[PDB]
């Protein structure tokens, strides 16, 4: 359940995300009609003093039955043009994003590990 | 499913422990109706623990805690448990007594262990079949 | 004192007579119900063919609870359980004498004990030849769909796949509330159990478990005339034109014992 | 005689008829899909139809950490760490989309609930997805793993040290001092273990269920 | 809180004489055949019950003297015997309480 604050982990090879930084990440905006951000929901993340759009791929909030509950909040950065900021994703990514309404093929085309 | 009694959850059990210990010692106790009803379930379940067996180690821990006076522990396994072996339940008889005339008008009841040596309580009696209405019902029963 | 005294049915009953009284009550209930089992064999009122604008009678059912139900698509749908108990037509009101627009039929279910009920209620039911029912409700029924009083009504009146409207009193919460009649509209029926007269209805229904509810055909404009393809007056087991399956399922519903669904 | 938890009804005012109907569906489904006997702590591999994928099934392996629900709606949760990510999946026993259920390793753990494994070290929770089934002895009890897991730093999801949780599979001594236990023990509520009002007996119900289940077979 | 003017006795008289505030009569009064005294239909007679408690206190007093010490509850069954009744073989293996009074008519 991504929401105000909610320390997150940037699962991407983007230069801003890849480089370690002292400041804990305070996510700003959730790109949904509702205020809660879950897997597959676009969000705005502040990394390295910059603002970049991110896509949630995992959360620690209890989920529906028959689904894996992640132990860490995982996100993937997406450019303004719609292409992912990073060319690779390391954490296992649920395959439900394909059926989820929206544009998720590009991110799935970047996710090596599927669970 | 539980009455809100005592200054805390411990007090209710301790108060129930005090009530349970007294009833076992005397086998007939007069108390407020609400308390008697609340503790009636515990007393019946305690008899089941006695029926479970004296050798049952768990029963001793329950009996030891609930019964402050330890002389009662042999009594439960050797008096109460043998007494109720035939019975499958209803070990305790609770009846309503007129409210205390102590200016607070508390609802009073008497709870006793069945099979006790104490004099029988004045229980209510249903109407005899010799009554006119019962005799009329008897005729209907015979015809059917 | 030459004054009134308070009495109950068991006050003057002896143990031997009390046991007999229970047996007698059971015998009366059995005999009365069996007598009313066959409506069509008891001089039924004339039944008319369906025409547009006809309205069928509703039923009263008990809310058993909710359980998960699965469809052939593999999705899980929570469904609420409604049981029709001792549903019988009691009193018919003429169109003019009740409402100029339409006539109404009174239906009562969930038989109740006779010991703690007023004699007036028992007197009416004695004429009807049925044991007293917990709730009396009025349903607007057209003249063509009128059914003779005392006709048993079963869950088979409704069929799987039909949307229905359920109205029931909401759970009361005390001073803080609730305990108000409310209606839920557009609930589809997933399955009906004929043997136990259990109807499986999509969604939740107001009220607590084991709470009586009123069930009537959906009044939404889209489902204006659904009774054309359904038993128009009602389903008569007495007629036995075709014995229905014990459990009625919707086509999408995945019956238990079917092969495991594979998403191909 | 192993009676699965779901068959046992809970105390309440619910109609017994509902359980009978629910059991019939459960028993009939069990013929279609075999539900092997397993306990919390057992590693299971479950085959399930994939809705997101088209005409593809998958198998997920994890240690059974918790069992919940009753009747047809009963579910079981098995945990594993995949690519370094702890994952717990709650599988409904009678869901038609479960193609097959395999108990790769039938065993029990110290506690009936293994949610504390999240706070334990990852290795205790790590299991190979491709691990082959290990041998089992039919005329024996399921092996009970008595290994005590080591916890991560004191901040945990839940205060397992409290008497309410009463976890026996945690190496509290290593991570907790005796004084901390006493602070936790302030919530002992010793009267609770001695209260007979919280006791519910299903032994008679469990015994009766066995014949009904076998009769249906 | 006081009303802006004194409440008239007429106004006050109506309030106190409203039926809602008056004392209600009870019709559940019953007679006890056992004591011949009044009782409620849901309440047991106290005149007879008083005898039981008084006898119980006397019986309890005899038991206390026989035990002779605190925490001396027997592990064996207990029985009460009155004058004119002597311990029998069936009474063996049971604590026996002896009462100077003869067997009460009500007690059996
Ligand atoms: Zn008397």
């Amino acid at each position: 359940a991504v929401q105000k604050m909610t320390r997150v982990r940037v699962v991407d090879n983007s230069a801003l995300g890849s480089t370690p930084y002292h400041r804990p990440p305070r996510c700003i905006h959730v790109y949904n009609k509702s205020g809660v951000g879950k897997v597959g929901d676009q969000i705005l993340l502040a990394i390295r003093g910059q603002k970049k759009k991110a896509l949630i791929v995992g959360h620690r909030m209890p989920g529906s039955r028959m689904t894996p509950k992640f132990d860490s909040n995982n996100v993937v950065l997406i450019e303004d043009n719609g292409n992912p900021v990073g060319t690779r994703i390391k954490i296992p990514i649920p395959t439900s994003l394909r059926r989820r309404e929206g544009e998720y093929s590009k991110v799935l085309a970047i996710a090596q590990n599927f669970v | 499913v539980y009455r809100r009694l005592g200054l805390g959850p411990e007090s209710r059990i301790h108060l129930l422990r005090n009530l349970l210990t007294g009833l076992v010692r005397h086998e007939r106790i007069e108390a407020t109706w609400a308390r008697a009803d609340e503790m009636r379930g515990y007393a019946e379940k305690l008899i089941d623990y006695g029926k479970l067996g004296d050798t049952n180690e768990r029963a001793m821990r329950m009996a030891d805690f609930w019964l402050t006076e330890k002389d009662l522990i042999p009594k439960l396994f050797k008096v109460l448990a043998p007494r109720f072996q035939g019975q499958n339940g209803n070990y305790t008889r609770m009846l309503q007594i007129p409210n205390r005339k102590e200016q607070d008008r508390a609802k009073m009841a008497v709870i006793e262990y069945k099979g006790n040596y104490l004099p029988p309580l004045p229980l209510p009696h249903r109407d005899s079949n010799l009554t006119l209405l019962n005799q009329l019902l008897l005729g209907l029963q015979q015809d059917l | 004192l030459h004054s009134k005294s308070s009495t109950w049915w068991d006050e003057h009953l002896s143990e031997e007579n009390l046991s007999f009284v229970k047996q007698l009550v059971s015998d009366e209930n059995k005999t009365q119900l069996t007598s009313k089992l066959n409506p069509l064999k008891d001089e039924p009122w004339p039944l008319h063919p369906w025409e547009p604008g006809s309205f069928r009678v509703g039923l009263i059912a008990l809310k058993l609870g909710m359980m998960p139900l699965w469809t052939k698509d593999g999705q899980k749908h929570a469904v609420t359980l409604l049981q029709v108990q001792d549903c019988h037509v009691l009193k018919y009101t003429p169109k003019e004498d009740h409402n100029g627009k339409i006539a109404a039929l009174t239906v009562g279910g969930k038989t109740v004990s006779r010991f703690y009920k007023p004699d007036s209620r028992l007197e009416f039911y004695r004429d009807l030849g049925l044991p007293p029912k917990q709730i009396h409700k009025i349903f607007h029924v057209t003249d063509n769909a009128v059914i003779k009083p005392g006709t048993p009504l079963y869950a088979a009146h409704f069929r799987p796949g039909q949307y229905v409207d359920v109205t029931a009193k909401t759970i009361g919460k005390g001073f803080q509330m609730g305990n108000q009649n409310r209606t839920v509209y557009g609930l589809k029926v997933w399955r009906v159990n004929t043997k136990h007269n259990i109807i499986y209805v999509n969604g939740s229904v107001p009220g607590h478990k084991n709470c009586l509810v009123k069930i009537k055909d959906s009044t939404l404009p889209a489902y204006k005339d659904s009774c054309k393809n359904l038993p128009f007056p009602t389903y008569f087991p007495d007629g036995d034109e075709e014995e229905l399956p014990e459990d009625l399922f919707d086509e999408s519903v995945w019956q238990p014992s079917e092969p495991s669904i594979t998403f191909a | 005689r192993f009676l699965s938890p779901e068959f046992i009804p809970p105390r309440g005012r619910t109609n017994p008829l509902k359980f009978k109907i629910e059991r019939k569906d459960m028993l009939d489904r069990r013929k279609v899909l075999p539900i092997p006997e397993f306990y919390v702590g057992s590693i299971l591999r479950v085959t399930t139809a994939d809705p997101y994928a088209s005409g593809k099934t998958s198998q997920f392996l994890g240690i059974c950490i918790k069992r919940s629900g009753n009747g047809l709606g009963a579910t079981f949760t098995l945990r594993n760490t995949i690519e370094g990510q702890g994952v717990e999946i709650c599988f409904e026993l009678y869901n038609p989309r479960i193609q097959e259920i395999q108990v790769v390793k039938l065993e029990k753990r110290l506690d009936d609930n293994l949610l504390y494994l999240r706070d334990a070290l990852p290795e205790y929770s790590t299991f190979d997805v491709n691990m082959k089934p290990v041998p089992q002895e039919a005329c024996q009890e399921v092996p009970v793993n008595k290994l005590k897991v080591k916890m991560k730093p004191k901040p945990w999801s839940k205060r397992w040290e409290r008497p309410n949780f009463n976890i026996k599979g945690i190496r509290f001594d290593l991570a907790l001092t005796e004084e901390q236990m006493k602070e936790a023990q302030k919530w002992n509520k010793p009267w609770i273990e001695f209260d007979m009002m919280r006791e519910y007996d299903t032994s008679k119900i469990e015994a009766a269920l066995w014949e009904e289940i076998e009769a249906s077979k | 809180a006081a009303p802006k003017n004194r409440r008239t006795i007429e106004v006050n008289r109506c309030r106190r004489r409203n039926p809602q505030k008056l004392i209600k009569i009870k019709n559940n009064i019953d007679i006890c055949p056992e004591c011949g005294h009044l009782k409620q239909k849901h309440v047991l007679c106290g005149y007879c019950y008083e005898k039981v408690r008084q006898e119980t206190t006397k019986i309890r007093q005899q038991i206390g003297a026989q035990e002779g010490g605190p925490f001396r509850a027997p592990s064996v069954e207990t029985m009460v015997l009155y004058t004119g009744e002597k311990p029998s073989e069936k009474d063996q293996g049971k604590r026996i309480v002896e009462r100077n009074i003869k067997r009460p008519s009500w007690f059996t």
